[PDB]
């Protein structure tokens, strides 16, 4: 998300045990860094390997 | 510590006494507040 140019990254790492679907549980997300880019972002794209 | 002096923090301007605490805060949280929006615990960036 991007609010007033301040970009935030909320990270979370936890061990799970899945096969296909999303975990139907509950957790929290802690911030990692802070990037005051000050630009407007309208679209995005996720890269793969 | 243990003085009733003026406090000029990043987001808190007041007067209080720094006392010891037994809590365990989150590593990203820099300060803590009370229920009805009253900052009562500010961590130190130098000494953990």
């Amino acid at each position: 998300k991007n609010i007033d140019g301040y970009f935030k990254i909320y990270s979370k790492h936890t061990p799970i045990n899945l096969v296909r679907d999303l975990p139907q549980g509950f957790s929290a997300l802690e911030p990692l860094v802070d990037l005051p880019i000050g630009i407007n972002i309208t679209r995005f794209q996720t890269l793969l390997a | 510590k243990n003085k009733c002096v003026n406090f000029n923090f990043n987001g808190l301007t007041g007067t209080g006494v720094l006392t010891e605490s037994n809590k365990k805060f989150l590593p990203f949280q820099q300060f803590g507040r009370d229920i009805a929006d009253t900052t009562d615990a500010v961590r130190d960036p130098q000494t953990l």
